[PDB]
């Protein structure tokens, strides 16, 4: 897991330091924006199935043939529809880790590592997960710069799909 | 049973010492395994060796 | 002394002499009146058996007065006298209340019993006694089962026997049984492994995963690695013990695998010109090269060789080599 | 301990089903041919001190430097131990083969026998070459093709029983390998 | 590794003694049946990907709290280190179709292998039980007349189920 | 190696649920105390070795047998690496003060410490008494006012002398 | 349990030898001049528990932060202990005087006692000071050079077995050197 | 390592004075055998292979047990593995009779020779039998004086042959 402090305390044991004031301006950089983007995570959560029924919604309509086709990697039938709503679910809730810790240390762990094992296995396109977090993006009706934290870590995952 | 070849050294950076107690910036982070690492850290250094030995092709 | 084709004997120098010499049981129904050197050997026997060669001083003695006058007409011994010696403030103070409820159990089956359990189904019918009927029935539960009413009639003293087949425990708990006793110059919390605060076998007993059975007295016996579980479920770490498997192409890329058990290393020994280094001595992160000791290693047969050079150039003790 | 009947039942457990009509067929066969099995092990203990005989009379013909003074079976207590060592093992697995799972040979003898004998001293390659003498020694018994004692059976072919204590013998010597 | 050629070397290995006559013509059997063993793991190694993928989703079908939040095979993590273990029993099977006896899948990978699922936490009777949707999707694979002239393997995929069922007893 | 933040976001994924409203602020109270625990480290690094020399000096003036000849940590190679453990945890306590957690403190240091002290033969109850020596030193500059407006820091410094107490109870 | 009459015995039986009279005659050099090891004896066990009254008294008159705050002989209680300690080795010296071996010390006391005065924290320089003292403590008696006390003797050489016991006083400081 | 001037001042630093002068004139003794050892290197390491050749012409005859089908050193790298084996025994005590002591013969070879014959199966019995076919053939090859003055060496023989029987206990 890294943090801004997880990675202070990390180039500080590799040169047997004493956390000096380089390592204490690291670590109060992450206090001046734990405020913005605490906020953005409480906001994400409490939309949280507007947001991910829209997002399902939406990747049906720009692709219709997961709805249509038969087979049980697609969308076409009660329980394709429940795990497609799950998987973004699992999706937006990595981000508002990201926004408590402050980095993409548990979107690496929990959900990067081993993502394109399962994506050639299943038969699951990872373009179907762009569309439903490019919903996401512009759909969360944050601003400011509680909106500049929401979209740092909606796009690290959509480039760790592409 | 045929030892090797006799060669001769030169003068490189690595067999003199640098003086560099608390080393900067350009230090080359050693990824070890007696930090105890966690699962996410592992992979860190899994990385490092591939970076390592082969390229970051 | 080491040997076990030495004079045919193979554990007499494993450190069970006086524990295969002496049987102690006692010769008269009740204990006669005028002498006074004949039953007051058989005391300072059980004070030792019993609490584990522990310290027993005559300030605590005085102290329990009463329990051992007892046996010497009303009492049976081993049934009642050390069942009396069990219930009192210095086997609560040693035994029961610095240490947790498993490690309570699992020391008492040694001072007791003369064993170690296996798995947790002996300790679920011990601890099934301890939170719903107390303390008096807890230790009691050992004293009338078919445990204590077979080995032992009821005039000897309870002995150790956690290594014969007739004891019909395991093969596992023999791996446990030189792991509580080391020798006769011990105790329970003169023992490395635990002390009084500490509990002796949480995860060996319990998985019931036999160990490297070291003999006791030997060159570099003083190592034990200490315990993380790997894994991300448990969310463990990486580092610190070697594996307990040795599965894959590494199992028979170099024959047959083996795990040694490297006791300790130091800053003097790694160079191989007899001294240290005079400089800074260290890196900069300010570590050793083996940052802590007492580690292990898992390697094949073709790679014995060069191993046990590089342990034994840098002043590594060994304490013993198991094959995996 | 584990039975092949208690085996379909954490089999039907973790997958939470009842007990169908599938994994029922393989159990009422094992009904029919319980007989068989039943007249396979009378015959493995009761010629079980020649098994025990010839374990280890025919091992130490082909090493002898056990009985040499200073060997690993030269005094008259390792010389009862060795006789007494090998008939608890081939007593296990008579129970093993009843219950069908090799895992009551697991618990109670095979975890562990491997770190108690390289602390007891005793080598494990004159172990196994003593295991694999009661190997051949087992399988001609279940067939009745023994010389010198052939014993009452019915007739038939038990070839998937007699690989079935050759399946036992091998995992008695890879535990002490 | 070993396979039965090996056998009878170290078998007789250990005392000198030759091969004697009668065993061959029982090794000269087996090369009758060498055509009837390659087919057949080239039935299990065309389809390397669909018993394994249309298994682990059988799995997590009958057993939902694997695949649930905070059970063993939850993350991505451990949802590919669940599908590398179901493929590697099926790589060391067929390696021991093609060699005549287990001695390369017991002694590199299950020699150890319910000893690293107690240490990890792992359900180890319900590895057991992909290994047997495994099974019978590999036994009924290698009963097909496509592609072969139609011969009689009943001999041949007992031992091929035979090994399937050692795995499903190593593990528990 | 994890973090305050960190910690309580394990323990939401292995749940499966997202963060409730009462650990935002159990969080958002844990980010304006952090000027407080800035002040606090920056006090035990700007004397990072005037702590652990009149530490040092504390302990030799009060135990007298470690510096005897035939002692433990007599000589000039056993005295550096006394001096080497007794600023490396006055180190690793400093780093498990900035995270909010102490999983940096024992798996970097206290994983087995006491059993390489076990090794080398190190006396280690005077040790614990050396941690002892060293955390009234370091809530004595945390409560110093100098330099600093005037609040209340009064569980932090708890909370830092609990990391002392939990590295000074496994070394003995 | 060895003693030196059959020390040889473990010798021989790698020879299996039945002993001609060559080897035999140290034995009868130990049944020559064992009674200056018997009267060395009751030169010990009557003056025994005196060794020990200055053990750690002259190694507390040099070393003496151990009855200071976080010393090992600051109670009573961890005082007793430690001269229970050093009464509880002598006594296992002597064992082996008489016996003729190096048996006892090393099949009891140190077969685990380099982990037990690690497990307490014992200091091992202290704790082979006060022996280095009770290794001059205990030749005494045996050469009578005592500044404080005479033996009634008859006047030869023990040197042989003076000697002796700091040939045992060496390997109790094997383990904890 | 350490060596047999070194204990003399291992004794005075963990004793911690300065020099008796009872210590000083005990090393003339080791110079009164200091040309006598020199010369009885040259009676061990001039003949090297011969010693080894001597000893385990002798060894497979009396005990035939190693030369049998299924016996131990069965092999040629098991046999190779003998003759790397019966030399180090050796080596090592050439090592310790330069030094004097034998903690450098406990360091490099002895600490992990019971548990490692054990762990391989190789017997205890007969490896202290390569100690005892060695022990005889070295007792007549150091005690003859051919190019060296004659007198007393009577000490140093029971020492290269208390070297041999600690290396003979120290391994059954
Ligand atoms: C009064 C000295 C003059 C001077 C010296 C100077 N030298 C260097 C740097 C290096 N010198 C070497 C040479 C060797 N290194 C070795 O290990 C060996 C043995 C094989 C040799 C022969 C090397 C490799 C360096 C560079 C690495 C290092 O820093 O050690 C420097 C440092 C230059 C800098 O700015 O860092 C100095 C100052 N220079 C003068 O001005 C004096 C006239
Ligand atoms: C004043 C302190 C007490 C004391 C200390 C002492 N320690 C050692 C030696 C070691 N300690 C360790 C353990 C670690 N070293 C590390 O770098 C780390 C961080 C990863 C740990 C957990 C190790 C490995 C050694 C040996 C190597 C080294 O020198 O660092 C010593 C030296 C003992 C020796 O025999 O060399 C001393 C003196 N001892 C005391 O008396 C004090 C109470
Ligand atoms: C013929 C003598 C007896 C014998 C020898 C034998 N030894 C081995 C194997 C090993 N011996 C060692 C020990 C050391 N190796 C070293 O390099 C050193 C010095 C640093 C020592 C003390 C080791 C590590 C091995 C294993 C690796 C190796 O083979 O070298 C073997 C082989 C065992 C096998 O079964 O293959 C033999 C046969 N064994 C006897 O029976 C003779 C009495
Ligand atoms: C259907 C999946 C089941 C499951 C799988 C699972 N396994 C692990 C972890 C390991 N498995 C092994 C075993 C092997 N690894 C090998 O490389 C080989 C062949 C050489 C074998 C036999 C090992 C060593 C591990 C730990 C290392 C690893 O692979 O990660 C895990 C945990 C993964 C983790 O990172 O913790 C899972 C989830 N477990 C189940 O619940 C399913 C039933
Ligand atoms: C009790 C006698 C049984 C019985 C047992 C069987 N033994 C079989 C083979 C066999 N027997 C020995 C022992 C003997 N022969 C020797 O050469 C030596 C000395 C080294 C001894 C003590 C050996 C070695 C073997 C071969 C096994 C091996 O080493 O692989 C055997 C199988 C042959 C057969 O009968 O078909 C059996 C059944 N025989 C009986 O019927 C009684 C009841
Ligand atoms: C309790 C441990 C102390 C104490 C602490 C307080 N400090 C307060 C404010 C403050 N501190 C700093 C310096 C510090 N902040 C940093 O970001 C860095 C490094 C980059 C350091 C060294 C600053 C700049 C400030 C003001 C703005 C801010 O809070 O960050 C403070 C608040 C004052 C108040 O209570 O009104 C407290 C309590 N004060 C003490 O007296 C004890 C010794
Ligand atoms: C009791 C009085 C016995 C007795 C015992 C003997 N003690 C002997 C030697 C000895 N004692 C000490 C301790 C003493 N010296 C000190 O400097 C201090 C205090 C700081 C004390 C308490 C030492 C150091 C030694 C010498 C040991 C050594 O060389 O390391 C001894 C040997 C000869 C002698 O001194 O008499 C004996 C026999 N003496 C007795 O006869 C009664 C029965
Ligand atoms: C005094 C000369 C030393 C010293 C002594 C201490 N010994 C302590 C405890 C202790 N010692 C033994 C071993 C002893 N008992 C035996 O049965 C045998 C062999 C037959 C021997 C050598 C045991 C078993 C124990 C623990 C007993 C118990 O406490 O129940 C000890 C610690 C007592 C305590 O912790 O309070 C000390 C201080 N230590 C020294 O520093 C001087 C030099
Ligand atoms: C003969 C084929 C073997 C062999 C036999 C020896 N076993 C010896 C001792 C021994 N064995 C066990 C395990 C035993 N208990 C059981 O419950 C079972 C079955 C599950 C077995 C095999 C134990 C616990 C012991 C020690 C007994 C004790 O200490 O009381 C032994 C030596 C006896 C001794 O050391 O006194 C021998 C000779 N060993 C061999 O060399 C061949 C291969
Ligand atoms: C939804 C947008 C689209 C879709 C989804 C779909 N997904 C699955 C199955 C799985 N998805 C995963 C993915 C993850 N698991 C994780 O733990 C994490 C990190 C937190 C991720 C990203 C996994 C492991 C599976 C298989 C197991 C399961 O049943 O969930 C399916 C089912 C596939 C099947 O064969 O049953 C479906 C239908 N597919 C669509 O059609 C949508 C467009
Ligand atoms: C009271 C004690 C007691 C027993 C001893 C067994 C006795 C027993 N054996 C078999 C019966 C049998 N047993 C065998 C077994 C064998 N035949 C061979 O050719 C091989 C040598 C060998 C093992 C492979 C076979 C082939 C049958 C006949 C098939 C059957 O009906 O089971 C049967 C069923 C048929 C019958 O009634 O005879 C019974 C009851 N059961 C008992 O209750
Ligand atoms: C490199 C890969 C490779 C292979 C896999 C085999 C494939 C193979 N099999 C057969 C030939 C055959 N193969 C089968 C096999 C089968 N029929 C069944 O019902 C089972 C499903 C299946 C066994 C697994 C049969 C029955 C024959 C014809 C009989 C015979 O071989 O004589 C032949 C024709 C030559 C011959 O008859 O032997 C070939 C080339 N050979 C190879 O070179
Ligand atoms: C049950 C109790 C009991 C005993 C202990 C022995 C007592 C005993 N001690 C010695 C005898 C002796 N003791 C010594 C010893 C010494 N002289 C010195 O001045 C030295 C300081 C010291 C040497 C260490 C010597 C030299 C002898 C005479 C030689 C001999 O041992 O026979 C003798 C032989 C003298 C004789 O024949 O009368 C006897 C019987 N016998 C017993 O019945
Ligand atoms: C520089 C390297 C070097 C050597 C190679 C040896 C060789 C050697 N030894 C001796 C000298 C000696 N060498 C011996 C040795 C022996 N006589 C015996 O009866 C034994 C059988 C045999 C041992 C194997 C003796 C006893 C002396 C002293 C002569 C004497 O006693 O008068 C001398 C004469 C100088 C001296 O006395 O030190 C030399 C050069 N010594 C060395 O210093």
């Amino acid at each position: 897991m890294k943090t801004p402090i997880t990675e202070a305390i990390a180039t500080a044991d590799n040169q047997g330091r004493f956390l000096s004031n380089t390592e204490l301006q690291a670590v109060n950089g992450r206090y001046q924006r734990a405020t913005a983007s605490l906020t953005a995570a409480k906001a994400l959560t409490g939309s949280a199935q507007r947001l991910i029924t829209g997002a399902a919604q939406a990747v049906y309509n720009k692709f219709p043939y997961t709805t249509q086709m038969p087979g049980p990697a697609y969308a076409s039938s009660a329980i394709g529809k429940a795990k497609c709503a799950r998987d973004i679910g699992y999706y937006l809730r990595m981000v508002t880790y990201c926004l408590v810790v402050g980095g993409t240390g548990p979107m690496d762990e929990y959900l990067v590592a081993g993502l394109e094992e399962i994506n050639r296995s299943f038969d699951l396109s990872p373009s179907w997960y762009i569309e439903a977090l490019q919903y996401i993006k512009n759909s969360h009706g944050l601003s400011g710069q509680v909106a500049n934290e929401a979209n740092a870590y909606i796009d690290y995952a959509i480039n760790t799909l592409s | 049973s045929i030892p090797i070849l006799k060669y001769s050294l030169s003068t490189q950076n690595q067999r003199v010492e640098s003086f560099e107690v608390n080393p900067g910036d350009e230090q080359y982070r050693i990824y070890s395994t007696d930090s105890l690492p966690s699962s996410s850290e592992v992979d860190q250094i899994i990385w490092a060796a591939y970076r390592q030995i082969f390229s970051e092709h | 002394r080491l040997g076990t084709v030495s004079g045919n004997s193979s554990l007499d120098k494993l450190g069970l002499d006086k524990f295969l010499s002496e049987s102690n049981r006692a010769y008269t129904p009740r204990a006669q009146p005028g002498f006074s050197s004949e039953y007051e050997q058989i005391i300072s026997a059980t004070y030792k058996q019993l609490f584990g060669n522990a310290y027993i001083m005559d300030s605590e003695r005085a102290e329990m007065a009463k329990q051992e006058s007892m046996f010497r007409d009303g009492q049976l011994t081993l049934k009642d006298f050390c069942r009396a010696l069990a219930k009192t403030e210095q086997y609560k103070k040693r035994f029961f209340d610095s240490r947790p409820l498993y490690g309570a159990i699992e020391l008492n089956f040694k001072n007791i019993l003369g064993r170690t359990p296996d798995g947790l189904e002996h300790y679920r019918a011990k601890s099934a006694v301890y939170d719903t009927k107390g303390y008096e029935a807890f230790v009691d539960a050992f004293f009338d089962d078919g445990e204590y009413d077979e080995v032992y009639d009821d005039y000897t003293v309870p002995f150790y026997r956690g290594y014969k087949t007739e004891a019909n425990l395991s093969m596992a708990a023999f791996t446990h049984f030189f792991r509580m006793v080391r020798g006769s110059s011990t105790s329970d919390k003169a023992n490395p492994n635990s002390m009084q605060k500490d509990i002796p076998l949480n995860y060996y007993g319990i998985t019931k995963t036999p160990l490297a059975v070291i003999a006791p007295g030997a060159a570099g016996t003083a190592y034990t690695e200490s315990f993380a579980g790997t894994g991300s479920w448990q969310s463990g770490r990486a580092g610190l013990n070697a594996a307990r498997v040795a599965l894959g192409v590494p199992a028979t890329a170099n024959g047959k695998s083996f795990r040694v058990e490297v006791t300790g290393y130091t800053q003097p020994g790694f160079g191989i010109t007899a001294g240290t280094a005079v400089g800074k001595l260290y890196k900069a992160n300010k570590l050793s090269r083996y940052p802590r000791s007492n580690k292990s290693y898992v390697v094949g047969f073709d790679e014995l060789t060069p191993l046990y050079q590089r342990i034994t150039k840098n002043g590594g003790t060994i304490a013993s080599i198991t094959p995996l | 301990m584990l039975d092949a009947f208690s085996r379909v039942v954490v089999n039907s457990d973790a997958k939470a089903a009842y007990v169908g009509g599938s994994d029922l067929q393989a159990l009422k066969s094992f009904i029919a041919d319980g007989n068989k099995r039943l007249d396979a092990v009378n015959s493995i203990v009761s010629n079980a001190s020649c098994m025990v005989s010839d374990a280890v009379s025919g091992m130490i013909c082909e090493n002898p430097g056990l009985i040499s003074p200073g060997g690993n079976c030269y005094t008259n207590r390792r010389m009862a131990a060795c006789l007494r060592d090998g008939e608890i093992i081939l007593r296990y697995v008579s129970y093993a083969l009843l219950a069908g799972d090799a895992s009551v040979l697991e618990d109670r003898c095979l975890n562990g026998l491997k770190e108690t004998y390289i602390a007891l001293g005793v080598p494990t390659n004159s172990s196994i070459r003593a295991v694999s003498i009661m190997k051949a020694q087992a399988v001609a018994f279940i067939t009745n093709t023994a010389t010198e004692r052939k014993m009452s059976f019915a007739a038939g072919d038990c070839t998937s029983l007699a690989s079935e204590v050759a399946s036992y013998f091998d995992r008695v010597g890879a535990a002490i390998s | 590794m070993l396979d039965a050629f090996a056998k009878v070397v170290a078998q007789a290995d250990a005392r000198g003694e030759f091969l004697s006559n009668t065993q061959i013509d029982a090794l000269s059997k087996m090369v009758k049946e060498g055509n009837q063993r390659l087919d057949i793991v080239n039935k299990v190694t065309s389809n390397a990907s669909a018993i394994v993928t249309n298994s682990a989703r059988a799995l997590f079908a009958e057993q939902p709290q694997l695949i649930q939040p905070g059970g063993n095979a939850y993350t991505s993590r451990r949802m590919a280190a669940c599908l590398r273990d179901m493929e590697i029993v099926l790589r060391y099977v067929s390696y021991a179709m093609i060699a005549g006896d287990s001695s390369v899948l017991d002694d590199r990978c299950l020699n150890g292998l319910r000893e690293t699922y107690q240490a990890l936490g792992t359900p180890g009777s319900s590895v057991a039980v992909a290994i047997q949707k495994m099974k019978d999707a590999s036994v009924a694979l290698a009963n097909d007349t496509t592609g072969t002239p139609i011969g009689d393997c009943s001999s041949l995929v007992a031992e091929l189920a035979g090994y399937f069922d050692r795995a499903a007893v190593s593990v528990v």
